RNA sequence: GAAACAUCUCAGUAUCGGGAGGAACAGAAAACGCAACGUGAUGUCGUUAGUAACCGCGAGUGAACGCGAUACAGCCCAAAC
RNA sequence: ACUCGUACGGUCACUGAAUCCUGCCCAGUGCAGGUAUCUGAACACCUCGUACAAGAGGACGAAGGACCUGUCAACGGCGGG
RNA sequence: GCUUUACUGCAGGCUGUCGCUGAGGACUCUCACUCCGGGAGGAGGACACCGAUAGCCGGGCA
């Protein structure tokens, strides 16, 4: 069985949901953590400065 | 003549002598089975307390912290570094126990702001600090001449900003001429180098 | 090679020929506190410290004369250029 | 290079745990104030997946249902009785200063009270030696000679389903099960056979340790395999 | 970067944890030490100066007092009684 | 974590069903034990030095090493004449 | 990426020392502290644990 095509048959599992919290489609249903806002995780939003250039 | 409070005063210079001594050896084993953070009603070091801004007032709380005695609890590099940056045992943190102690009963006491602190002791494996807390809210507190400046917006948290007596102590800034070329008006302005 | 303990040659000091008595020179014991010794212990500390980590290198197959001429009279001393010998030893 | 397997052991995770959820319980003797007015009847025997040995379900007087570390020779209907006024007989649980010398004993205390730590498994016995006002002399399983407080509780007997070590697994799928109903990794890949990254004895063209295998006490994780701190090797000498 | 490299450098930079404000922080000397019969809280700007100091004394790192400016403001406890 | 586990246990390794067997070597390396004596850091102690301090030396000496011993189903070895 | 008796270091283990730490080169005690016990109480004990430092080992790791 090959990694690629073959092996992509099998996915049908619901993981990442519409947000409650932000409205993106990264509300992980499993975990029930936002990958994008970090809802579930924590009460601040997430939020990075490696989201953008250094000194921008 | 000499006040009542210079006796405690001089008792606490020579905590392993004297009644101190035995007092000490007393209430530690009880110490040692409370909390990290516990109220108490009266300080043990009235004259310091007094000193440090205590008054036996509505809104004025003191609470006895206790901190792991030693240096920095530090995790080994996973990433590759220069031997410089490899160590992990003999490397201490730059914040002073009594400042992790204001830091830990602040927390505890969110409405309240730090006014200052206090050591009263160690054993062992720990250190315990009695820290002076302020309720800005509370009337009995706005209207106080020697306090109401802490009720002051700007004073926030002051404690995570290093804003109390440890806090300057500890940044550096004791020291008005030779020495503080790093330190004054902030470690972070001066590239944090202090 | 062999050479004389003592005989006639200049001291730049009486400014004049006279009697020297010749010592090789035994090394003088440190005191542990020049400026290399305090910069040792400041700047040594974790991981690797710089030219403090370097130990002493090695040996030339032969050494230069060390020697110290004693003036017989004033009995000031002066040293000199010294010169490849594989063994020193003195005649009295 | 990467941890070897003895690493990812102490992490607990899945692979490495017991199968807690599947166990029955933890056969401590019971706490009794005094009196030794405790008594109770073999109510059934059961299979304990922890041991691979059959345990004791007794119910006594005061109302209570217990599973008991049971010796051989208990059975159903049995009356047993625990404390320091206990009848002497196998199946029994009392201090080892009621226990007569020269009795074989299972399920001893180390410290008073907690419940038995000694002489568990199939078939195995400690042995009462000598007694005294201060200190009770054991023989464990494994031959030594354990000094212990007189004041420590002890059951009569041996170890029910002795002998089991005596028939040979013949296949690896018997081995397979047995090692189901525990906390191991199986089946066991030799060091000599990974690669240099994944353990000292790692890598080379033929498979051989690239050094001595006897390692030292103070060897880190990691590092600390083969024969440890061994005293000796081999069969002669 | 040091034409390798470990002290050093990149740099207290990137990035992470906590926190305040419209600005923060600092601040009324146990100062300075152009040594004086002198200055007089604190920031900041210009300069002092790539100077003093550091440094496999290599590559590099690097102030301060003072001065000219900006703006100027000094006070409250603890204790004695 | 192992572990509702306790030497008929479980951890760490090697060999790889049964059958017949598994010799010699402890010098080196590894592990372990012992050790009169030798060596062996810091603190405290003593001598010198400094009105103090830096520092020099001394005494004592842990593990370790030297030294002895055990050990190859321990790493491995079993030649030339 | 990997190896080792390469260079230099870092974890970790062992060992001494100082603090915790008390009373009367070997010892006794109990009161801190530790462990067992539901509890009473028992075991141990100024040691061990822990903080600091020193010497040894240290491709387990950089
Ligand atoms: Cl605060
Ligand atoms: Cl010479
Ligand atoms: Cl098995
Ligand atoms: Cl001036
Ligand atoms: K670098
Ligand atoms: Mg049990
Ligand atoms: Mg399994
Ligand atoms: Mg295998
Ligand atoms: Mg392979
Ligand atoms: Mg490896
Ligand atoms: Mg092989
Ligand atoms: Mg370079
Ligand atoms: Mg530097
Ligand atoms: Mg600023
Ligand atoms: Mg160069
Ligand atoms: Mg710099
Ligand atoms: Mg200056
Ligand atoms: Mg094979
Ligand atoms: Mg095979
Ligand atoms: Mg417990
Ligand atoms: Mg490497
Ligand atoms: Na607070
Ligand atoms: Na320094
Ligand atoms: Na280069
Ligand atoms: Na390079
Ligand atoms: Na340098
Ligand atoms: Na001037
Ligand atoms: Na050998
Ligand atoms: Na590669
Ligand atoms: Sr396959
Ligand atoms: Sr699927
Ligand atoms: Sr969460
Ligand atoms: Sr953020
Ligand atoms: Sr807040
Ligand atoms: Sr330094
Ligand atoms: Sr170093
Ligand atoms: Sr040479
Ligand atoms: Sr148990
Ligand atoms: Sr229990
Ligand atoms: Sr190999
Ligand atoms: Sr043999
Ligand atoms: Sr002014
Ligand atoms: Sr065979
Ligand atoms: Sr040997």
């Amino acid at each position: 069985t090959g990694a690629g095509t073959p092996s992509q048959g099998k996915k049908n599992t619901t993981t990442h949901t519409k947000c409650r919290r932000c409205g993106e489609k990264s509300y992980h249903t499993k975990k029930k953590v936002c990958s994008s806002c970090g809802f579930g995780k924590s009460a601040k939003r997430r939020d990075y400065e490696w989201q953008s250039k250094a000194g921008e | 003549a000499r006040s009542a409070y210079s006796y405690i005063r001089d008792a606490w210079k020579n905590p392993g002598d004297g009644q101190l001594a035995e007092l000490q050896w007393q209430r530690q084993q009880e110490w040692r089975n409370e909390g990290a953070v516990e109220r108490i009603e009266r300080p043990t070091r009235l004259d310091k307390a007094r000193s440090q801004g205590y008054k036996a007032k509505q809104g004025v709380i003191v609470a006895r912290v206790s901190v792991r005695k030693g240096s920095a609890r530090k995790r080994r590099h996973k990433a590759g570094r220069r031997s410089k940056r490899q160590g992990v045992t003999r490397i201490t943190r730059r914040k002073d126990i009594q400042r992790v102690a204001e830091e830990r009963a602040s927390r505890t006491f969110p409405n309240l702001r730090v006014l200052n602190s206090y050591s009263v002791g160690q054993d062992g494996r720990q250190k315990w600090h009695e820290v002076i807390l302020i309720d800005p809210n509370h009337p009995a507190i706005q209207n106080d001449d020697d306090l109401s400046w802490i009720c002051a917006d700007d004073q926030a948290d002051r404690v995570f900003r290093g804003l109390t007596g440890a806090g300057r102590r500890n940044r550096g800034l004791s020291g008005k001429g030779k020495g503080s070329e790093k330190t004054r008006p902030s470690l972070r302005s001066n590239g944090g180098k202090g | 090679m062999q050479m004389p303990r003592r005989f006639n040659t200049y001291c730049p000091h009486c400014n004049e020929h006279q009697e020297h008595e010749v010592e090789k020179v035994r090394s003088g014991r440190q005191t542990g506190m020049k400026w290399i010794d305090r910069q040792r212990e400041r700047n040594s500390g974790i991981g690797n410290d710089g030219k403090f980590s370097k130990v002493p290198g090695g040996d030339k197959p032969t050494k230069k004369t060390d020697l110290k001429y004693r003036c017989g009279e004033c009995g000031k001393a002066h040293l000199r250029e010294g010169w490849r010998a594989g063994r020193l030893e003195f005649q009295e | 290079g990467r941890r070897i397997q003895g690493q990812r052991r102490g992490r607990g995770t899945s692979t490495f745990r017991a199968p807690s959820h599947r166990y029955k319980a933890d056969l401590e003797h019971r706490k009794v104030e005094d009196g030794d007015v405790i008594a109770g009847t073999v109510v059934d025997i059961e299979h304990d997946p922890a041991r691979s040995a059959p345990v004791a379900a007794v119910e006594f007087e005061d109302g209570d249902r217990r599973l008991i570390l049971a010796p051989e020779g208990v059975g159903v209907g049995d009356e047993l009785q625990v404390g320091v006024s206990a009848e002497i007989a196998p199946g029994n649980t009392l201090p080892l200063a009621e226990i007569p010398e020269g009795v074989p004993v299972c399920n001893v205390e180390s410290s008073p009270g907690d419940g038995g730590k000694f002489a568990r498994a199939s078939g195995v016995n400690a042995q009462l030696l000598t007694h005294d006002r201060n200190v009770a002399v054991v023989k464990l399983p494994s031959g030594e000679m354990k000094r212990l407080d007189p004041q420590c509780r002890a059951t009569i007997g041996v170890v029910a389903g002795g002998g089991r070590t005596d028939k040979p697994f013949v296949k690896a799928g018997n081995k397979h099960h047995k090692m189901k109903a525990r906390g191991t990794k199986w089946p066991n890949v030799r060091g000599v056979a990974m690669n240099a990254v994944d353990h000292p004895f790692g890598g080379g063209g033929r498979q051989h340790p690239g050094k001595p295998k006897s390692i030292s006490r103070n060897a880190p994780p990691g590092r600390k395999v083969g024969d440890i701190a061994s005293k000796r090797t081999g069969r002669g000498g």
